């Protein structure tokens, strides 16, 4: 068994971690104290759940987690919160004030002042880790810490753990709920440090997950906490396989190679089904060909785009519940004749499978029904260019006055930063269309 | 078409089904990018001060 | 109130439409790169579709359908054919084409059946033997196609001359199919030159290529109450039974094939798109298609009515403002 | 904490200033003797921001109150809240400075600055995390026009990297009869765009006019304006002082409101408008609140917005109402006039809610643009100045206090320019 240590950066990705470490702790049968009456290995073991979780002598165990936001509101919540004893302290790291929606205020200002001091606590984490595997990093890209401490901290990383994978959860910015108009600027700054830095990275444009919870979940005006509890799901999906017995995805460099042949080309598109409201009375069950059908519905997508204008280089289903073969491949076989999923040549058109025979975890009270099955599918289609498409089209109305340029500027970043992260969003945005060009 | 590497534990199962076959900087480099910063906003911060004391 | 902007100066066909539009005092035109639209009449390439749908408050809709492009691209328009079970060699109404490139391609197959009356066709270029053929592709440098030349055209009486038929389809945002009733036979000046071809007018019937060599119809359009009366006379049966009957099936299998790869039904914006479709009528009153143009212009006489129908199906179904002129193709 | 100092300086400046205080203390349930009396936990959590704690769990307005003559600090003094301000922080001179910028500015408030000062560096050295400073003053007169602006450069140099905040209430010959209002205002707002991060345009124009024809007051006094001018402050701060995610600190509302570093001057709006005393018998519906709030009638600064454009915009409401029917009405605003929204900055405007209504109402709406129309200020005044100017009239009740004309010509030319600049990114 080898350690995966999640890494929460920002507003975003420290309220999405305490929802997922929720989820986590539910799935595992681990009360809000670290207590877990079904391990028996009481002080330790290496099983499956050990990858996310340490062990404490007197039966704690406690995420393999370190949180981190450049001010103390929201980690405090999380010092004060249900599960304020899941967590040592060491690993809640808050600071001062906070980057102001400025990625230079997040990477040149203030990260530098705060940098060595999380680089250590998470070194502390590694110590305690006999076959340490990678990072999982959880941020948005629209405020300061969220992109310019991240794309920091991840450059660090790749210094101080060569060896190591590093898998992104990346909010990607909706105005609907965004509170900064700078924040495509952000976005293609922290893309183009991070790019080479971070092994897969999956993206979630809070559009998508707004219009689900206003869809399918019946919520008028959707808040982080909906956001989150949808959230947490799809990201329990994508991490069942390192937490559970089995024999697919069962280690980081294996997202990478089942979902990432070119490197640059690390966006693997998520999408998930069924959402059921909680609230509706009575539900007509979803089959096995209904929810992998579902799959390729733009509407069930992390990401809204169309991937029938793009090819494939990889496909993951997921699935939980009541799954057995058979049904995969009978569903697979219908949707291959009704669907537009054509592969890029060089690769085969085939799906890898997973199955967990336990249903998905719903939080008790949330807006989740509980199903029967569910399925999260990987797959890694150029149709997710179109999300970079509209966010660089933002920057350019914007760059093209220096708009808001001069509080970049203001904190020692050189106007220049900004063309050169978009023009590597350029190149990106033409890898894209070269894979994808056939019809 | 063809099912591939099943494999079955008691949480679940796994296999591959295909249908169709083909046809960096360091610490160092980190610190003279970031001083480079703090050193280009300081500069502009004292010819503020600078200027105020004109 | 609705805003639309235009992206594509060069329509004919969309002036029209925003001319009536706005001519309705519940439309507003907005600067082009305004995001803030409701419609989007699209550039003709590389039009943003991955930016449109992603405006709250926003229904959109946009004159285009993405992916439509392969039913109205020559090279891919054949590729779209063989390659697809649904039309195949189950087809018998699309002259024998192959795909060429100037030196997965067909040069090699094309040959094969070419042992066999063989005339051919490729700005075109039309012969008896390949050679020269090849070697014209072999000039330029784009991707090419050859399909057999139809040899024994339908000829219109007085003239003894060949005609293509243009037929306007309208497709809406619930993939209605709808056939504009009025068409138009593209005439031809000069009577057709059974014996050597290579020299054209009288061959190729495009209006360009006419007006610059012309007698018995206006700007050499034919409409169909006197090609409809003409074939009452001289065949004894109307344009329905005869020609209609084999478009509309051209049309209705086309447009339904692509229908999985195109539709918007649970898109997060919503297309439809104005087609031009190209038929030639053969001696023994078998249709066949040549083309299909995915930005058509219209005829000076029809550009009122295809106009305020395409308002009228297309844009008001969706924005609704504050005895029909097209033919549902029901499938 | 994120504190906020705040400096009131003149006659204007200590009068909305004063009136700022005791409308905000009881939104947060303070007695004029500093006592918590509310009845919630909403009313605490951000309170730190503006108050200051002692043993008794009293709080004190970080306040400090600055004229150039004595009354006004008597009159607040024995004004309702008057007690509850650290009595330390009366900073005050004698002389008074005679409505003459040059005189608050360079004679007789250059004595009394560093006073202020030691109370200003005094209030901050205890300071968990100083956001910046919030000044309120008027433009029109000596001491807070030309003092206000002295201790704006002083407190500047001090600290170069807080955030300088000014409500700057802006003349008019609707309202005063003072022949030299047009060189104080010319000479602060060279000042103004030089030296602070934002700057609420207050204008008495459109105080006046809102309070004669629109509230029918036909003999309208400054406490009537002073009333338009409490409740608007109150709005634009609520983001500051309560709990949210839009705007809750003076660095994150600069980074969405100022796109560029001289267009730093926000026309604010309210709605509903109200006389004080005005009983008040419905509530306005979410889409009233919404058309209302960005009706030039209901400006502050008397400016067409339908000439320019808008840069920026932040919308607050107040009240229990419907997150998706606000949501609705902003969308439905961008969509029926996006015209008058730049495109090249996507998605300027950005609105919160607060649950906890203002004092009286049920639900109101205030409106922070940053709109290229506030030209239209500047060219008032400008206008004025330039009359008296090409004359050299009036110049020696400023060359007698030591200034030069070519300082005049300075602020004429970095005012003009600014409007200048204003009308650029309106045609682009
Ligand atoms: C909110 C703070 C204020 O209270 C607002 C004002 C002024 N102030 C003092 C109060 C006062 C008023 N009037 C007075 C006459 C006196 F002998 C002594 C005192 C006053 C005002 C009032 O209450 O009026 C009934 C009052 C005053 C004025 C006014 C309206 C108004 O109220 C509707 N105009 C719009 C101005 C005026 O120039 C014009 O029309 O052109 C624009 C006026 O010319 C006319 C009408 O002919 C007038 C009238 C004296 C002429 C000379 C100097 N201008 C300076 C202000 C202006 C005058 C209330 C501050
Ligand atoms: N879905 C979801 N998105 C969030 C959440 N919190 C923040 N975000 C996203 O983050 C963006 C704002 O920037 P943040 O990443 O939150 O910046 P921050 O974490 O507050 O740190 P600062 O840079 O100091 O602002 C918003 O536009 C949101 O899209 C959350 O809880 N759920
Ligand atoms: N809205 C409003 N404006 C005021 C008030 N008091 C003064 N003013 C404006 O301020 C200008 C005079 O400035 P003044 O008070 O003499 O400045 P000071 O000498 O520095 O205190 C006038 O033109 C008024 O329009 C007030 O209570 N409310
Ligand atoms: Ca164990
Ligand atoms: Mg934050």
């Amino acid at each position: 068994m080898r350690e995966c240590i999640s890494i929460h950066v920002g507003q975003a990705g420290v309220q999405i971690g305490n929802a997922c470490w929720e989820l986590y702790c539910l799935e595992h049968g681990i009360q809000p104290d670290g207590q877990m009456p079904s391990d028996k290995t009481i002080g330790g073991g290496d099983d499956s759940f050990n990858t996310f979780f340490s062990e404490t002598g007197a039966g704690k165990h406690v995420p393999r987690a370190v949180f981190v936001d450049l001010e103390p509101t929201v980690i405090d919540e999380v010092r004060t919160g249900t599960y304020r004893q899941l967590f040592h302290p060491e690993q809640l790291i808050t600071g001062k004030e906070d980057a102001a929606n400025n990625y230079a205020r997040g990477h040149y200002t203030i990260g530098k002042e705060i940098i060595d001091l999380v680089l250590d606590r998470i070194r502390k984490l590694a110590d305690q880790c006999t076959g340490l595997q990678g990072f999982l990093v959880f941020h948005s890209f629209g405020g300061g810490t969220g992109s310019g401490f991240t794309s920091l901290l991840m450059e660090r990383l790749s210094v101080d753990y060569g060896k190591k994978s590093k898998l992104e959860f990346s909010i990607y910015p909706a105005p609907q709920v965004s509170t900064a108009v700078v924040e495509p600027y952000n976005s293609i700054l922290t893309t183009h440090t991070t790019l080479e830095h971070s092994d897969c990275a999956f993206m979630v444009d809070n559009e998508a997950i707004y219009d689900i919870c206003r869809r399918n979940l019946d919520i008028e005006r959707p808040t982080y906490t909906n956001l989150n509890r949808l959230i947490s799901q799809i990201v329990s999906s994508i991490t069942a396989s390192l937490r559970f017995d089995g024999a697919l995805n069962v280690d980081l460099t294996e997202f990478q190679t089942n979902l990432v042949p070119y490197p640059r080309i690390h966006f693997p598109l998520a999408t998930y089904a069924p959402v059921i409201s909680a609230e509706k009375a009575y539900h007509e069950q979803l089959s096995v060909a209904e929810i992998t059908n579902a799959c390729f519905e733009p509407a069930n997508q992390m990401v809204k785009c169309d991937p029938r204008h793009g090819k494939y280089m990889a496909c993951c289903l997921l699935y939980r519940g009541d799954v057995v073969p058979k049904d995969v491949n009978a569903a697979i076989a219908t949707i291959k004749t009704k669907r537009s999923i054509q592969f890029v040549d060089w690769c085969p058109t085939g799906f890898k499978v997973g199955i967990n025979y336990q249903p998905p975890t719903v939080v008790p009270g949330g807006d989740l029904a509980k199903v029967q099955r569910a399925v999260c599918m990987l797959s890694n289609t150029t149709a997710i260019a179109e999300a970079w498409a509209r966010l660089d089209h933002k920057f350019d109305l914007m760059y093209a006055k220096r708009a808001f340029v001069h509080w970049y500027v203001g904190e020692g970043m050189e106007e220049g930063e900004f063309s050169e992260a978009r023009e590597d969003m350029a190149a990106l945005e033409k890898d894209y269309e070269e894979v994808g060009v056939d019809s | 078409m063809e099912v591939i590497e099943l494999n079955k534990c008691t949480s679940g199962q796994s296999f591959e089904v295909i249908l169709k076959p083909p046809s960096d900087p360091s610490l160092e480099e980190i610190q003279k990018k970031l001083e480079a910063a703090e050193e280009r906003r300081k500069y502009q911060e004292a010819e503020l001060l600078k200027h105020l004391a004109e | 109130m609705y805003t639309f902007v235009v992206r594509d100066e060069n329509s004919s066909v969309y002036a029209e439409v925003s001319r009536l539009l706005l001519a309705t005092g519940q439309w507003k035109r907005l600067r082009k790169d305004n995001p803030r639209f409701n419609l989007m009449l699209g550039e003709r390439n590389r039009l943003p579709f991955g930016r449109l749908g992603h405006e709250p408050g926003l229904v959109q809709l946009v004159n285009y359908y993405r992916g439509a492009d392969k039913l109205c691209r020559k090279a891919s328009l054949v590729k779209l054919i063989k390659t697809s079970p649904e039309l195949s060699e189950s087809c018998t109404w699309f002259p024998e084409s192959y795909v060429i490139y100037p030196t997965t391609d067909e040069r090699e197959v094309f040959l094969a059946a070419y042992n066999r009356g063989n005339v051919w066709i490729a700005g075109i270029l039309i012969s008896s033997e390949a050679s020269e053929l090849l070697d014209f592709i072999d000039e330029q440098g784009q991707v090419h196609v050859i399909q057999k030349y139809l040899e024994k055209p339908l000829l219109l009486e007085p003239g003894h001359r060949k005609f293509d038929i243009r037929s306007w389809v309208l497709v809406d945002h619930l993939y209605n199919i709808y056939l504009y009733r009025e068409g138009v036979l593209r005439t031809s000046s000069e009577p057709y030159n059974s014996a050597n071809f290579q020299d054209k007018t009288c061959h190729l019937t495009n209006h360009c290529i006419q007006k610059e060599y012309s007698r018995y119809e206006e700007g050499n359009e034919m409409f169909f109450e006197e090609f409809n009366q003409y074939l009452m006379d001289a065949l004894n049966t109307t344009l329905e039974n005869s020609i209609l009957l084999q478009i509309k099936h051209i049309i209705r299998s086309c447009l339904m094939c692509i229908e999985p790869a195109i539709s918007t039904k649970h898109l997060h914006y919503q297309s439809f798109q104005l087609f031009g479709f190209d038929f030639m009528v053969d001696e023994e009153l078998k249709v066949w298609l040549i083309e299909v143009n995915g930005a058509p212009a219209c005829a000076q006489k029809l550009y009122a009515e295809l106009c305020q129908g395409i308002v009228d199906v297309a844009i008001s179904s969706v924005f609704p403002l504050a005895t029909s002129i097209f033919i549902k193709l029901h499938h | 904490m994120r504190e906020i100092v705040h400096i009131q300086a003149g006659q204007c400046g200590n009068q909305i200033g004063a009136k700022f205080w005791e409308v905000i203390s009881d939104e947060h349930g303070i007695d004029p003797t500093g006592s918590y009396h509310g009845d919630s936990d909403l009313q605490l959590e951000r309170i730190n921001v503006y108050y200051n704690e002692a043993t008794g769990n009293k709080y004190v307005p970080r306040a400090i109150l600055v004229d150039l003559e004595p009354g006004t600090m008597d009159s607040v003094r024995s004004g309702p809240f008057g007690q509850i301000f650290r009595p330390d922080n009366f900073v005050f001179g004698q002389s008074g400075a005679g409505n003459n910028w040059a005189k608050g500015h360079y004679t007789e408030g250059a004595e009394l600055v560093d006073s202020v000062l030691d109370v200003v560096r005094k209030e901050s050295e205890s300071c968990d995390c100083l956001q910046g400073f919030q000044l309120t003053h008027s433009l029109g007169g000596g001491t807070g026009s030309g003092m206000g602006t002295l201790l704006i450069s002083k407190i500047r140099e001090e600290y170069p990297d807080r955030i300088m905040n000014t409500f700057s209430v802006m003349p008019s010959p609707k309202v005063s009869d003072t022949v030299v209002e047009p060189y104080n205002a010319t000479l602060s707002v060279h000042q103004l765009v030089e030296n602070t991060d934002e700057t609420y345009c207050i204008d008495n124009e459109a105080l006046y006019d809102i309070c004669f024809r629109t509230l029918k007051l036909t003999t309208p006094t400054y406490g009537d304006l002073n009333h338009l001018v409490s409740a608007t402050m109150s709005g634009v701060t609520t983001c500051l002082r309560f709990p949210g995610q839009l705007n809750a600190d003076l660095r994150k509302l600069a980074v969405n409101m100022v796109p560029f570093p001289r267009l730093h001057f926000f026309m604010p709006g309210f709605a509903p408008l109200t006389s004080r005393g005005s009983q008040q018998y419905r509530a306005l519906t979410v889409p009233e609140l919404t058309q209302q709030m960005f009706d030039s009638k209901n400006m502050m600064a008397a400016c067409d917005p339908r000439h320019g454009r808008y840069l920026t915009v932040a919308a607050i409401f107040r009240g229990r109402m419907s997150m998706k029917e606000v949501d609705e009405q902003m969308l439905n605003v961008q969509n029926k006039n996006s015209s008058y929204f730049v495109e090249w900055i996507p998605n300027n405007v950005k609105t919160a809610v607060c649950d906890i209504p203002p004092r009286g109402l049920k639900m109101s709406a205030t409106f922070i643009g940053n709109s290229t129309a506030i030209q239209e200020l500047f060219k008032r005044i400008s206008e004025q100045f330039t009359a008296m100017f090409r004359r050299k009239a009036f110049l020696h009740w400023y060359t007698g206090e030591g200034m030069d004309e070519m300082e005049f010509t300075e602020a004429e030319s970095n005012m003009n320019d600014l409007v200048s600049e204003y009308q650029q990114y309106q045609d682009a």
